[PDB]
RNA sequence: UUAAUUGGAUUCAACGCCGGGAACCUCACCGGGGGCGACGGCAGGAUGAAGGCCAGGCUGAAGGUCUUGCCGGACGCGCCGAGAGGAGGUGCAUGGCCGCCGUCAGCUCGUACCGUGAGGCGUCCACUUAAGUGUGGUAACGAGCGAGACCCGCGCCCCCAGUUGCCAGUCCCUCCCGCUCGGGAGGAGGCACUCUGGGGGGACUGCCGGCGAUAAGCCGGAGGAAGGGGCGGGCGACGGUAGGUCAGUAUGCCCCGAAACCCCCGGGCUACACGCGCGCUACAAUGGGCGGGACAAUGGGACCCGACCUCGAAAGGGGAAGGGAAUCCCCUAAACCCGCCCUCAGUUCGGAUCGCGGGCUGCAACUCGCCCGCGUGAAGCUGGAAUCCCUAGUACCCGCGUGUCAUCAUCGCGC
C-alpha cells in the first residue's frame, strides 16, 4: 500500500496555503524550507511531507 | 614519556558523549596532547526467555538486551592535566577507570 | 568483570526498590536512586509523604538505614527523603493511592472516577485505569475508565506512558489495579507544528 | 592503487600496482587454487580485461572471513575496481556490467537471523 | 620459490618421501598399533602414514610459525560419528603428533619458542624451499603458465 | 539434624533471589533470578527489548 | 505394573510442554527414621535443664531410643485458645502473566437525526489499500484506541576517531631460498584500507510514459547501492475463550497442627505386551576409507579460560605463561575438493545390543551418567491410507557457539 498517511496529507496543504510563493516543484528546495517551516524529527517524514508538497505545487498551475 | 589510559563505561551513550566532551575540553585548555577518543566494540548483552509463566499454549520468547558502550581516551602526562580529572563530577551511569602505562 | 559488576548493581538497586515499597506502603513510595561516592552509599527516595518516611524522631528512617547495611552489605547508607513534584503524575503513586483506597470500603467506581478527574486537574493528557477481579459478585470482571488522548502501542507508548500495577486486598479477594498516564509535556512522533 | 570487496563476510583487500602480471590471493599464486570453480570466479573479471592489462599490472588480494566461494567472489569483486580505477577506462566497466551487473554494485544480500518455533533450522523453519 | 608457489598435496608428497631417508625419523613401537585419532574409526590404511603426518607437521610450522600440540590437535581433529546421535568434531590425540615433532626437534629442523611452540630452523626452510623450487621447476615444463 | 546438607552443586544448591524457587535460574554474570521473576524486574535492571 | 512410578496439559491452541537436564538436593510419590508445634491461659518451675554427653544395645546411623550417670547453670513437660508452615484442595474464588480468535480491521464515543422502543446512522455505497488505508457521493458532522507513524539491526555515501587492523606505502635491519630478476618471514616503520562506533547524508511515486474521475490510487521505465510499508525485527486494541497457571511469587474459602509443619536414609519419579506425539540415525555408490588443502560467525571465560611444556594409544594425569577482556584462551572448523585403496553386496553401510579393561564428575552412578580401546554388532535394502513446512539468502544440507550445565543434547536460543 503507497497510500499517502492522512496526516502529511493534511499537513501539506497549509504550507502551500500559508507560503505559496516559496515553494516551487524543486523537491530538495520544499525539503529544506518543510524542514525549517516545521519541526519534523523524522527524515522519512521530511521526505514524504516534501514528494507531496511537491505534487501540491505541481497541481497548482496546472489548473 | 608517560601515558595515562582513561576506559570510560556505560549504556547511557549520551553520558559517554558528555564525559568525553568534558575530558576532552580540559584537554587543549591544559594543553596537553590528548588523543582521541576510539570507541571500542559495545558489548551486547542478549538473555532470551519464554513468555509463559506456566506451560501451556504457543512457545513463544523474549529476548532482552544491554548494549554497554565503552570509549578509550589517552592523555600524556602532566599533572596539572590529570589532576583535573578526579573533579569531574561523573554521572552514576558512567564507569571511569583509569591506569597508567609507560 | 564490569559486566558481571553493573548488572550485581542493578540487582542491588531494584531489590532494595521491592523492599521498599513493601515497607514503604503506606508512605506512598514514589521511587529511588543510589549515587555512590568513597564516602559511602547516598540514597534517594522519593515518597508521597516523607513525614511519615521520617516517622517520629527519625525512628523510622534510622531502623531501616541498618537493614540496607545489613541485609544487602551497603557501606554507609546516606538517605535522604524527598517529595514528588505531581504525584499525579506518576502512574505507581496512583495505583498503591487507589489500591489503598480500595482497601478502605470505598465503592470503587466513585474512587476510580475521582482518582481519574483528579489527575485530569493536575494537567493530565490522557489516563487510563483497569480494575480486574471480585468487584460487584463472585465472577471476577474487567473494568476500564479512560480519559483523553493516550497511545498504548508502538515506542512512544513504551517511552512516554507511565505504568503503575498495585493490588488490593479486601475479604472476598484481590483487585488488580492498572494505571496508565500521558504525562502532558511528551509531544507525539506526527504532532507537528508550524511557523 | 587500493581498492574493497564485501561478500556475505568475506572482505578482500586489493593493492594494485605496475608490474608484470603476478597476482596473488593471500600471498598466492592464482593458477594453484584448488576448488577449480572459485578459480574460475576470480578468473573471470581480468578475463574481459584483456592479456595487456593482465600482464601490465600485479596485484595482490588479501581476503578474511566468509568461506571460500565467498572469499573467492570478494577477490573477484575487487579485482574489477582495481581494473576499472587503474585503466579509468569506461568501455572495460561496461563491459563487466554487461557481463555481470554485480562486478562493480556488489551483492548487499546478508542472512536474516534465525527465529523461534525450532529456531535451530532457520527463520522461517517450524515444527511439524 | 617457495612453498606457497605449489599444491600442499605434491609437496606433502614430495616432502615425505624425501624425509623417509633420514635417520631421525622412524615409527615408534607403538605407531602401527594406534590409529590417527579419535574421531577416526578405522585404523590407517599405508603403513606410510606416520611420514605423511611429520611432512604435514613440519609443513605447518612453515606457515603457522609458533605452534603448540593443541593447535595442531585441533587442526588434525575431524567429524566423528556418534552412533545414532549425530556427529561432531573432536581434536587428534596428542601423542602422535608429539612424538614427531620432538623427533624433528631431533632431525634439527625445527625448535622450541617456551610458551609459543616450535618454529622452524633456516634449515628446515632450505630444505622445503629447495623441494618447492624442484617441483614448480618441473610443473613449469607441465604447466608453462607457472613460469610467470 | 535440623540444618540442610550444604550443596554446592545440584538444582539444590541455587534458590531464586526473589522467589526462592529451586527451578530455573538464570547466571548469566551473576542474576541468580527464577525465569518467572526475571521478566517483572528487566526493565528495572535496564533492559529494554529491540 | 508398582508400596510409588507425584500432578497439570487433550485437535487447531497438550505430548524435547510446565520439568529450562531428577544419583541426594529438585520432591509434591512410597517406605522408614528423627525434631518440633510462635505467643497467651491451666499446671509446673529452680529442688535444676529444655539440650548435649561417654561404654554399649537397639538404631542403615543419628544421647534419636534406652542401661548408666554427668553436665549444662538456666525457666520450660503436658492440656486449651491460637499458631508458623503447607508443592494440601478449589484457575468455574482471584490478581498477574501467557496462548488462541488475531499484527486480524476491529472496537468505540460527543452532538445531530430516524423508530413508541429494542435500536439505526456516522461505521454505508463505487474504486483503491496490508489496513474503519484514502479518493467522490452519502443524514450526518467530528474525535479516540487500533492500522500507520514510532523504535532496533542490515543494506550505500560522507564526517570524525585510531596501540582493532597494515610485506597499503614507508628510510632501515635480520633470516630463507632464488632461475640472482625476485619473492616470503620477523622486526623497525604509518595510519592508508578494512574493522572499530558517535554524527550526518542516501529513496521521496523523486522523475518519464501509460492506466485510473484528471482525484485517491495502480502499472511499466529510467536514474540509482537501495523502490515503492527497501529488507528483517520489536510494539497485539476493546473483549471473548469460567482457554493454562493459586505447582514461581501475590491472594479468597476449606483443611492440615506432633500432622498435609520441619529435618535425615533409601527407593521411585527411568519401571513396560503395548498404541500415540516430536525428533535422532540410517535403510549405501552422489558409497566407505587413508593422506593433504584452503577455508567463518555468534558468544563465553577467575574455583574459570587455560595457551605453552611434559607423560600416556585415547579417554586423561602433572607443571604452566597470559588472560576480570578489541590485546590471552575456548579458536580450529564441518559440509568442499584433490591423490590413492575397497568396489553394488543387509554387505563395508548399519549399528541397536551385550563382555572385559581404562579414564572423568560428584561423598555416592546397580537401580541410574559420560568418554575411551578391543570383541559382538541386529533390525534396517525406500515406507499404504493421510497429513506437515516453506517462496530468497529463504528451503534443504553442514557443522559451530550458548542456556540449563561438576557430568549428563538427539533438547531450546543463536551463529
Amino acid at each position: 500500500g503507497k497510500i499517502r498517511q492522512g496526516f502529511i496529507k493534511r499537513v501539506a496543504r497549509e504550507l502551500v496555503n500559508k507560503y505559496p510563493n516559496e515553494f516551487t516543484t524543486d523537491f530538495e528546495h520544499n525539503k529544506k524550507k518543510v524542514q525549517e517551516l516545521t519541526n519534523v524529527t523524522s527524515k522519512k517524514i521530511r521526505n514524504r511531507i516534501a514528494g507531496y508538497v511537491t505534487k501540491l505545487v505541481r497541481m497548482k498551475m496546472e489548473g | 614519556m608517560q601515558k595515562a589510559r582513561i576506559k570510560i563505561a556505560s549504556t547511557n551513550v549520551r553520558s559517554l558523549d558528555e564525559v568525553a566532551n568534558q575530558i576532552k575540553q580540559i584537554a587543549e585548555r591544559t594543553g596537553v596532547r590528548m588523543s582521541g577518543p576510539i570507541p571500542l566494540p559495545t558489548k551486547r548483552i542478549r538473555i532470551t526467555t519464554r513468555k509463559s509463566p506456566d506451560g501451556e499454549g504457543s512457545a513463544t520468547f523474549d529476548r532482552w538486551e544491554l548494549r554497554v558502550h565503552k570509549r578509550l581516551i589517552d592523555i600524556e602526562a602532566d599533572e596539572r592535566a590529570m589532576r583535573q580529572i578526579m573533579r569531574i563530577r561523573v554521572p552514576e551511569d558512567v564507569t571511569i577507570e583509569i591506569e597508567l602505562i609507560s | 568483570a564490569i559486566e558481571r559488576y553493573f548488572i550485581r548493581e542493578a540487582v542491588r538497586e531494584m531489590l532494595i526498590d521491592e523492599f521498599l515499597e513493601k515497607e514503604l506502603r503506606r508512605a506512598g513510595y514514589g521511587g529511588l536512586d543510589i549515587k555512590k561516592t568513597p564516602l559511602g552509599t547516598k540514597v534517594i527516595i522519593f515518597a508521597a509523604n516523607p513525614g511519615y518516611v521520617i516517622g517520629r524522631g527519625g525512628r523510622r528512617i534510622r531502623e531501616l538505614t541498618r537493614i540496607l547495611e545489613k541485609q544487602f552489605g551497603l557501606e554507609n547508607p546516606q538517605i535522604e527523603v524527598e517529595e514528588i513534584k505531581n504525584p499525579y503524575l506518576n502512574a505507581k503513586v496512583q495505583a498503591v493511592r487507589l489500591a489503598q483506597a480500595l482497601e478502605r470500603g470505598i465503592h470503587f467506581r466513585r474512587a476510580a472516577y475521582a482518582a481519574l478527574r483528579a489527575i485530569m486537574n493536575n494537567g493530565a493528557r490522557g489516563v487510563e485505569i483497569r480494575l480486574s477481579g471480585k468487584l460487584t459478585g463472585e465472577r471476577a470482571k474487567s473494568i476500564r475508565f479512560y480519559q483523553g488522548y493516550l497511545a498504548k502501542v508502538g515506542n512512544p507508548a513504551e517511552t512516554l506512558v507511565s505504568k503503575g500495577y498495585a493490588q488490593a486486598l479486601l475479604k472476598l479477594g484481590v483487585i488488580g489495579v492498572k494505571v496508565a498516564i500521558m504525562p502532558p509535556g511528551a509531544r507525539l512522533p506526527d504532532e507537528i507544528e508550524i511557523i | 592503487i587500493q581498492t574493497t570487496g564485501k561478500r556475505k563476510t568475506a572482505i578482500a583487500r586489493a593493492v594494485i600496482r605496475e608490474g608484470k602480471g603476478r597476482v596473488r590471493i593471500n600471498g598466492k599464486p592464482v593458477e594453484i587454487i584448488e576448488p577449480e570453480i572459485a578459480r574460475f570466479t576470480i578468473l573471470e573479471p581480468l578475463i574481459l580485461a584483456g592479456e595487456e592489462i593482465w600482464n601490465s599490472v600485479d596485484i595482490d588480494v588479501k581476503v578474511e572471513g566468509g568461506g571460500f566461494m565467498g572469499q573467492a567472489e570478494a577477490a573477484r569483486m575487487a579485482i574489477a575496481r582495481a581494473l576499472v580505477e587503474w585503466t579509468g577506462d569506461m568501455s572495460l566497466k561496461e563491459k563487466f556490467m554487461k557481463y555481470d551487473r554485480t562486478m562493480l554494485v556488489g551483492d548487499p544480500r546478508r542472512t536474516e537471523p534465525h527465529k523461534p518455533n525450532r529456531s535451530t533450522k532457520g527463520p522461517r523453519a517450524k515444527r511439524q | 620459490a617457495t612453498v606457497y608457489d605449489v599444491p600442499g598435496d605434491l609437496l606433502v608428497e614430495r616432502v615425505a618421501q624425501r624425509l623417509k631417508e633420514i635417520p631421525e625419523i622412524k615409527p615408534p613401537e607403538w605407531a602401527p598399533f594406534v590409529k590417527t585419532g579419535r574421531h577416526k574409526e578405522r585404523l590407517p590404511e599405508q603403513e606410510d602414514w606416520w611420514y605423511y603426518r611429520v611432512a604435514s607437521i613440519l609443513r605447518r610450522v612453515y606457515l603457522d610459525g609458533p605452534v603448540g600440540i593443541e593447535r595442531l590437535r585441533t587442526y588434525y581433529g575431524g567429524r566423528k560419528n556418534r552412533g545414532h546421535a549425530p556427529e561432531k568434531f573432536y581434536k587428534a590425540g596428542g601423542s602422535i603428533i608429539r612424538k614427531a615433532l620432538q623427533q624433528l626437534e631431533a632431525a634439527g629442523f625445527v625448535e622450541k619458542v617456551p610458551g609459543k611452540g616450535r618454529v622452524i630452523t633456516p634449515k628446515g626452510r632450505s630444505f622445503l624451499d629447495k623441494i618447492a623450487t624442484e617441483l614448480k621447476k618441473e610443473l613449469e615444463e607441465i604447466i608453462p603458465e607457472l613460469k610467470k | 539434624y535440623n540444618k540442610r546438607k550444604p550443596r554446592k552443586f545440584g538444582k539444590g544448591a541455587r534458590r531464586c533471589i526473589r522467589c526462592g524457587q529451586y527451578g530455573p535460574i538464570i547466571r548469566i554474570q551473576g542474576l541468580m533470578l527464577c525465569r518467572h521473576c526475571f521478566r517483572e524486574v528487566a526493565p528495572k535492571l535496564g533492559f529494554r527489548k529491540y
